[PDB]
């Protein structure tokens, strides 16, 4: 009872699925090879960084990317798959914007990378929409009692990246120096630029 | 589709397992975890077999308790499987000699879908909505826990796309449709059993009606 089918391990079916398409000339020459390549090299975190760094320093910049997310992202030329329609949401000292796929994993891949497990979690999916506060504060995120908690569940085709607050500290800071504290949980939204 | 996919909101689950700016290891685990991605998107682009909300119906539409004991990259080895085999693009048996052993797949589809409404309503920001006390069998892009609840529009999207109801069952009446960031009260979601303040909904202009 409630018991797991039987499966033939992963691989071997992932492989199977593989083999079985391409042994029907269905898929391309190096196509699958291409995508790794995508995903592992080209989708990055360093991208959203970057367009945060820019905001933060640039303010004709910021208001594009708070007015127009898909022109300023395209202005890099950082437009893709699963990140063509992009809103990025701001930050203030009395509101902090949370991004989840409540209903499977819909991310900025372009522009955040690929999700991390945790993202798909079942926990993160079922919990955050409805307890952000207690969510962020087990993950290491403390938001003061000042700061509504707003929570966007990317449930269509707008793909999502957070503009924090620049912390106190960064005052001058190059673009290079600002990039490296925007990590990829800063731009989903469950952390908060550190200053060392 | 009222499946166990749509978890927002459900309660029992543990901690996160995250904790801010943890190593989270390599973008693959495994050496087949690209295919899932990479094979939807041969069949999206390349074959022109089923769309990106086909991908998402079928995985939803995996037995329930299959689905939450299988690993996210693995439901959709399995969904896009089960896609290629409905679409008559590969047997369930080449499948399962290939693969040397059993390769169940996701349930058959209990609907047809359903085409874009007929009648909507173009919203301007700042309109108070009601999401449409509406029950659909199929895909849908509507989380339960917004159904028949108000809230704010923040946003019209500047694009239009086709409606998920008809495109995730490859049906031939989708038209076009923009989205909405609709906001809500957490307390209109969740009550007095939440410590949150808002949550943003992006709604399809179909789900949505004036309040
Ligand atoms: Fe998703
Ligand atoms: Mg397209
Ligand atoms: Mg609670
Ligand atoms: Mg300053
Ligand atoms: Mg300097
Ligand atoms: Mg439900
Ligand atoms: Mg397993």
């Amino acid at each position: 009872e409630n018991a797991a089918p039987a499966q033939a391990p992963v691989s071997d079916r992932a492989w199977a699925l593989f083999r079985a398409l391409d042994g029907k000339g269905l898929v391309p020459d190096g196509y699958v090879e291409g995508w790794k390549k995508t995903f592992e090299e080209d989708f990055s975190p360093r991208r959203g960084a970057e367009l945060v760094a820019r905001a933060w320093t640039d303010p004709e910049f910021r208001q594009l990317l708070l007015t127009d997310g898909t022109a300023a992202v395209a202005q890099y030329g950082y437009l893709g798959p699963q990140g063509e329609y992009i809103v990025a949401v701001e930050d203030t000292p009395t509101l902090k914007n949370v991004i989840v796929c409540s209903l499977c994993s819909c991310t900025a891949w372009p522009i955040l990378g690929l999700p991390p497990t945790w993202y798909k979690s079942f926990e993160y999916r079922a919990r955050v929409v409805r307890e952000p506060r207690k969510v962020l504060s087990e993950m290491g995120t403390e938001i003061a009692s000042d700061i509504e908690i707003r929570v966007y569940d990317t449930t269509a085709e707008t793909r999502y990246m957070v503009l924090p607050q620049r912390p106190a500290g960064t005052e001058g800071w190059s673009q290079e120096q600002l990039q490296e504290i925007v990590t990829k949980d800063c731009l989903i939204g469950v952390a908060i630029p550190q200053v060392p | 589709m009222d499946g166990v996919h749509d978890l927002a909101g459900v309660q029992g689950f543990g901690k996160v397992p995250h904790t801010v700016n943890a190593d989270i290891g390599p973008t693959f685990h495994a050496e087949w975890e690209h295919l899932p991605y990479s094979l939807m998107f041969a069949g999206v682009a390349e074959l022109g077999a089923f769309s990106v909300d086909e991908v998402r119906y079928v995985v939803e539409r995996m037995e329930p308790r299959h689905y939450m004991m299988t690993p996210y990259y693995e439901r959709y080895v399995i969904g896009v499987a089960t896609l290629m085999v409905e679409k008559g693009i590969l047997t369930q048996d080449e499948l399962e000699s290939l693969a040397g052993g059993p390769f169940p797949l996701s349930r058959p589809s209990e609907s047809e879908g359903r085409p874009a409404p007929v009648e909507t309503t173009t919203f301007e920001v700042g309109q108070r909505v009601r999401v449409r006390d509406e029950y659909v069998p199929g895909h849908i892009r509507m989380p339960a826990y917004c159904r028949g609840r108000v809230g704010t529009i923040s946003h019209r999207t500047t694009e239009k796309w086709p409606f998920p109801d008809a495109i995730g069952h490859g049906r031939n009446d989708a038209g076009e449709e923009p989205t909405y960031h609709v906001k809500f009260a957490a307390e209109e979601l969740f009550g007095s059993d939440t410590d949150g303040g808002s949550v943003v909904v992006d709604l399809f202009e179909g789900y949505l009606e004036p309040a």
